[PDB]
């Protein structure tokens, strides 16, 4: 993953 | 938003398209949010919490593409960026996922109503549309959960809002979800939220007024079979709205 992810703890994110 | 139709600006003017600016000066969608007042859009905390310095972000008014300027768009920066001190997630929940950003032009100027640019209401303490209610939601989220791309053209949809008592049963979200959020859903399990449309609206019409009931916050997978989307349940949130937005 990196620092550019869209939203990352959003739902079906990596942290959601 | 999975499934759903592409809409422009037009169709959804108080919705916000927050951005945040690289070492580089490459800049990348965060998230969605809803301007309530000219000077103020409101957002999900989850968005920010891992960056929280104001220095970072852009936020576009009127503006109906990802990745491209459309006509009436206009720009900002981030004045104040007001996170929720309580904020905390457990695997899949988030409470308190709420955020404002002051925002302000270059010239020092709120944002002015246009064709593509309107506030949207805040509902009345306690006061939420009956579940059943058809609502919309909007944003730049994923249209396939396994998809890798973002669309470039601003999306909406129609969900239903959910009982507490419906969403509370344990094949649904169990007591992961409380009094300060709302569920919503397409009946037929079609149609929802994804990544990247977290902190938009959920927009309901109620006193006959568009009115911003929930901000876009959880859930598990997308579009999942007795898994709605979990919004903020801004109705229960004006004191804090209140406390952080005076003039
Ligand atoms: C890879 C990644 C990215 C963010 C923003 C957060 C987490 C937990 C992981």
């Amino acid at each position: 993953c990196s620092r550019f992810v869209v939203d990352c703890r959003g739902r079906g994110g990596p942290c959601g | 938003i999975i499934g759903g139709e592409f809409t422009t600006i037009e169709n959804q003017p108080w919705f916000a398209a927050i951005y945040r600016r690289h070492r580089g000066g490459s800049v990348t969608y965060v998230c969605g949010g809803s301007l309530i007042s000219p000077c103020w859009v409101i957002s999900a905390t989850h968005c920010f919490i891992d960056y929280p310095k104001k220095e970072d972000y852009i936020v576009y008014l009127g503006r109906s593409r990802l990745n491209s300027n459309t006509q009436g768009e206009m720009k900002f920066e981030v004045e104040n960026l007001i996170l929720h001190k309580d904020y905390s997630a457990d695997t899949l929940a988030h409470h308190n996922d709420i955020a404002l950003l002051k925002i302000r032009s270059k010239e020092g100027r709120c944002a002015q109503p246009s064709r593509t640019i309107q506030t949207i209401a805040l509902p009345s303490m306690y006061n939420d549309p009956q579940f059943g209610t058809s609502c919309e939601i909007t944003g730049f989220g994923k249209e396939q959960s396994t998809d890798y791309l973002y669309p470039e053209q601003l999306k909406m949809t129609v969900v239903k809002l959910i009982s507490h008592r419906e969403c509370q049963q344990p094949h649904y979200y169990g007591s992961e979800v409380t009094t300060k959020m709302l569920c919503a859903a397409d009946p037929q399990w079609k149609t929802d939220s994804c990544q990247g449309d977290s902190g938009g609206p959920l927009v309901c019409s109620l006193q006959g007024r568009m009115t911003l009931t929930g901000i876009v916050s959880w859930g598990r997978g997308c579009a999942l079979k007795d898994k709605p989307g979990v919004y903020t349940r801004v109705s229960h949130f004006l004191p804090w709205i209140r406390s952080h937005t005076k003039e």
